[PDB]
RNA sequence: AAACUGAAGAGUUUGAUCAUGGCUCAGAUUGAACGCUGGCGGCAGGCUUAACACAUGCAAGUCGAGCGGUAACAGGAGAAGCUUGCUUCUUGCUGACGAGCGGCGGACGGGUGAGUAAUACUUAGGAAUCUACCUAGUAGUGGGGGAUAGCUCGGGGAAACUCGAAUUAAUACCGCAUACGACCUACGGGAGAAAGGGGGCUCUCGCUAUUAGAUGAGCCUAAGUCGGAUUAGCUAGAUGGUGGGGUAAAGGCCUACCAUGGCGACGAUCUGUAGCUGGUCUGAGAGGAUGAUCAGCCACACCGGGACUGAGACACGGCCCGGACUCCUACGGGAGGCAGCAGUGGGGAAUAUUGGACAAUGGGGGCAACCCUGAUCCAGCCAUGCCGCGUGUGUGAAGAAGGCCUUUUGGUUGUAAAGCACUUUAAGCAGUGAAGAAGACUCCGUGGUUAAUACCCACGGACGAUGACAUUAGCUGCAGAAUAAGCACCGGCUAACUCUGUGCCAGCAGCCGCGGUAAUACAGAGGGUGCAAGCGUUAAUCGGAAUUACUGGGCGUAAAGGGAGCGUAGGUGGCUCGAUAAGUCAGAUGUGAAAUCCCCGGGCUUAACCUGG
RNA sequence: GUUCACCACGGUGUGGUUGAUGACUGGGGUGAAGUCGUAACAAGGUAGCCGUAGGGGAACCUGCGGCUGGAUC
């Protein structure tokens, strides 16, 4: 199915994840179809630590796309605020 | 779709015809322009046009092992 | 094979395909019937043998031994040359 | 091919397994390739000082 | 890595003074050479050519400021690479280096000192806008607009700032620096310009240096 | 605002000159090797050769909430030999669970580049298709049957396994019954499903037929896409058509018949080489070279061939047949495939550990609990690269001694040393110590659901279960200059010069050349120059080379006008008034993946690196 | 099960392309106190060179035609 998850990047030690909808069988780092955000689980408190593409992100919901439970989760504490 | 325009260089096949498509081909290094040409079969369902007519072809699905375009509008016919 | 699943798999797959080929030969005869039907240019033949072919092709296509479209494809043309058979 | 020994002095002789370089000799005709001194078995200059590495010369202590 | 034989025989080559001494004897005492470069023979023949001129002028900067070739071409590179004259960007980089700023804000004697000064975290910077300082022991660390450089709490009585602070003071301080002695503190308030820094380096020499 | 910034020449033909013209050099780069040397850290990279052969361990399982069950395991209830606190035998009763039937997964993820010059790739489009899981709907899920694996009974086999009789369950399999859609229709009518499980009549997980999405896959078209003509003609299912078959689907995909077509100097055919791309290197640019690591696409899985199951494979750790090779064998027969991760042998100039954890991001299974995951996240080794830091810092002269040179007395090594005064980065020792974690479970409340205050779903709180790395990053103390410098070069190009030895020898050398008894060119020493934990050499690409010249060269004599003409294809082409809008120009729209490059910012102490636009 | 069709391995025959080697043989180059001459450069001592033919140990010579990239005139 279309998966929301993420995509580590960043570097060793330091990861920097992009929210990308992709197809569940493809590559964590491979082929995607959209990438609608990023996460910085490192950051300052004066720093972008999350954004998401919050049309998008719906679009994709109806259209399909499951959520892993760490965007999911990204979203509920993102949209809190 | 997509339609050329181009001569009918040979008509002798049952409801198929030859079409010379030409274009200009600007070369990558010296910057001139060549004419080039290719040949496309098309569908003639009718054996209407002989050759030497300017016909209009549009492509569709494949007709055949090697027909892929179909004869829309024969625009001008041979003197 | 070398795991147990690959073993299960390999033992299974053989049972399936057996069960299959059963059904898949016997779609195939119920079609040679209507052919040698057709051949022979008889359509009292020819529609007395596509009735019976009928319900097992579309039962083997709905199981799954054919394809839904090769079922359709068949019966659509089957019917198409026995009509054309006065 | 033919390959020239550099240096002042070697050790090589037959069957000798020796590690070859480019770099012809210019008043050698037909010597296209140079030794490598302490490479394999070919030992380096005994008393070379200056230029010790392009002759495979151990730093003296 | 970085030099470190004798300093003196540097601006003997140069045909200069580098300040690699510290101002607290004049360099014509300092070492009665200088009209002569290191070695056996010093004054020859054969005239210099243009590729020297560029050598010793680029030479000259890299022994002043203490950066060896590999860090002094990725200052070149991104001189040349910044909007401006290329030659003026290379030199505000070189003084925007914090062992530099350090050194003309008079807390080191001499340029080698202020970088061993920084090394050994006793220098501690605090970045424009942010407001903590943090302890830094990267000698080439630049300096931005308004950046304020401070003395660890557990060096501030230091028997050689102590008198490399009275030692600035006779050797003049710059503007674009300012400079608190009672709390040993300064801010980089701008970068020097080429009116600024003295026009007896000949940038345009390394420039010429870098182009084959 | 910005992305808009970039271009050097030298030596060598001559007695000398100018030109021509080759050769050589200074630069940058590398998955590099080698020689000498070697302190530390961050981040990357690491079999380019034998798609050679592979010992060993691991790389794909999971579900008992589909099923019969009970091999082990742990309990629980009773039999209690009770041996009085020893202790056993019956029971699937429970947690669970080996093998077995069943489902889902194993078609992903991972590897390699052999084949492939085009069923490939890139760009742009198309129509004649299928699509498990996921999203939203629609119509249902009714009622029967015959089996069978395990389990038995008896054999055969050295093993691998196997044969027969009996025989139980199911969401296994097969009829029958209905059918909103769906399929066929001559449009009158015909035929086609399913399966139950779970929580307290409901809800839920399922199953069936199907619609629209989304995803993925298959198919088609046009253009672009290496070298050779000392390869010019190539094709007979060939090119097109009809009827039939075949496919999920167009189609010579196949077949019978009919016609004689199709492709080719705009390079067919035949040959050599090769995975293609984003990109990478070089270059002022245009170009030239290239396709490691990261990402897309393709192809392959010991070699050849065939298919099965399935939504998807003609299947890397599946099947069958054949082959070569290795192994086992009781000689009758059997087993296997590291181009998964480690690792071995071998080849090579040359490329690493038979490490840890699923904590994080993902993937498979499950209602969950949880299990699996050599993907991944980490750790190990290696100066292989890039970046950063250190090996101390000041002061110190009748300018000590020693070395070297010298006009024999001066110069030089040189503030260099010593002596004094300090400092402790990195390393070491001791402490402290974030963040990577997403808050599982449980409890409460709210809303939906319902016959229901249940169950389930979602939302909101409380709670702290969860870290391989890891003795973390960082921070703070202690000690003491203590633990830390080599390499190449020094005639010119090309920065840096003298002695001694040697005597066209020994040797050097990229080029020009040097070496003959006073060698700044050999070898050693002083001194210096350039780089610096590296420095040189070799290999290789571009550059300089305007030396294939498009940008941007030439052909009277330096290389170079065909012996001359006629002419085919092709290239190019007068004046004026119109049409057209193909080229051309402009605009809009869609696309040109991301990463990379460049500009503006942001985060690691800086930088490398990461990252937003 | 049998039989036919298709087909992989394997086999047979006849050619093509191409690598390595081959007695011997051809020219090309490099090497020094060699042998034989002296063909070219000056009008190089018969101007040279080009095509072609014949001849000659060898540079070459001779004929025919051509050229000036020929002195002297």
């Amino acid at each position: 199915m279309v998966v929301i998850r993420l995509a580590r990047g960043g570097a060793k030690k330091r990861p920097f994840y992009q929210v990308v909808v992709a197809d569940q069988r493809r590559a964590r780092d491979g082929r995607y179809i959209e990438n609608i955000g990023f996460f910085n689980p490192l950051a300052k408190e004066s720093e972008e630590a999350v954004r998401l593409n919050m049309e998008a992100y719906h679009a994709w919901i109806a259209k399909g796309a499951q959520p892993s439970d760490r965007v999911a989760s990204l979203v509920r504490a993102y949209n809190k605020a | 779709a997509s339609v050329l325009t181009g001569r009918v260089v040979s008509d002798k096949m049952d409801k198929s015809i030859t079409v010379l498509i030409e274009r200009l081909v600007r070369h990558p290094l010296y910057g001139k322009q060549l004419r080039r040409s290719t040949k496309i079969k098309a569908h003639d369902e009718n054996n209407v046009c002989q050759q030497g007519d300017l016909v209009r072809i549009k492509e569709t699905r494949p007709i055949s092992k090697t027909k892929a375009w179909t004869l829309v509008d024969v625009v001008e016919k041979v003197e | 094979a070398n795991t147990a699943q690959a073993r299960k798999r390999a033992r299974q797959n053989t049972k399936r395909r057996q069960n299959s080929a059963s059904q898949r030969s016997m779609v195939r005869t119920y079609l040679k019937r209507v052919d040698a039907a057709i051949a022979a240019k008889d359509y009292d033949a020819a529609t007395e043998a596509y009735k019976k072919a009928i319900p097992v092709l579309d039962r083997m296509a709905d199981k799954g031994i054919i394809h839904k479209n090769k079922a359709a494809r068949r019966k659509s043309r089957l019917n198409k040359t026995i009509k054309g058979l006065q | 091919v033919s390959s020239y020994i550099g240096g002042e002095g070697h050790n090589l002789q037959e069957h000798s397994v020796v590690l070859i370089r480019g770099g012809r000799v210019k008043d050698l005709p037909g010597v296209r390739y140079h030794t490598v001194r302490g490479a394999l078995d070919c030992a380096g200059v005994k008393d070379r000082k200056q230029g010790r590495s392009k002759y495979g010369a151990k730093k003296p202590k | 890595a970085r030099y470190i034989g004798p300093k003196l025989k540097l601006s003997r080559r140069e045909g200069t003074d580098l300040g690699l001494k510290s101002g607290v004897k004049p360099y014509d005492v300092k070492t009665k050479k200088a009209a002569r470069p290191p070695g056996q023979h010093g004054v020859s023949r054969n005239k210099t050519s243009e590729y020297a001129l560029q050598l010793r002028e680029k030479q000259k900067v890299k022994r002043i400021y203490g950066v060896l070739e590999r860090q002094f071409a990725n200052y070149y590179k991104e001189a040349a690479r910044k909007r401006g004259a290329t030659g003026e960007n290379l030199l505000a980089m070189l003084e925007s280096r914090l062992d530099n700023v350090v050194y003309r804000m008079g807390f080191g004697s001499t340029r080698a000192e202020a970088r061993q000064l920084v090394s050994h975290r006793t220098v501690m910077v605090k970045k424009a806008g942010r407001d903590e300082f943090v302890r830094v022991n990267i000698p080439s660390i630049q300096l931005q607009d308004g950046d304020v450089i401070a003395i660890q709490e557990k060096s501030r009585e230091q028997l050689r700032i102590k008198n490399a602070i009275e030692l600035a003071t006779q050797r003049g301080i710059p503007e674009w620096l300012d400079v608190d002695h009672s709390k040993l503190q300064g801010t980089f308030k701008k970068a020097p310009d080429r009116i600024d820094l003295p026009a007896e380096i000949n940038e345009s020499l390394i420039v010429e240096l870098y182009s084959k």
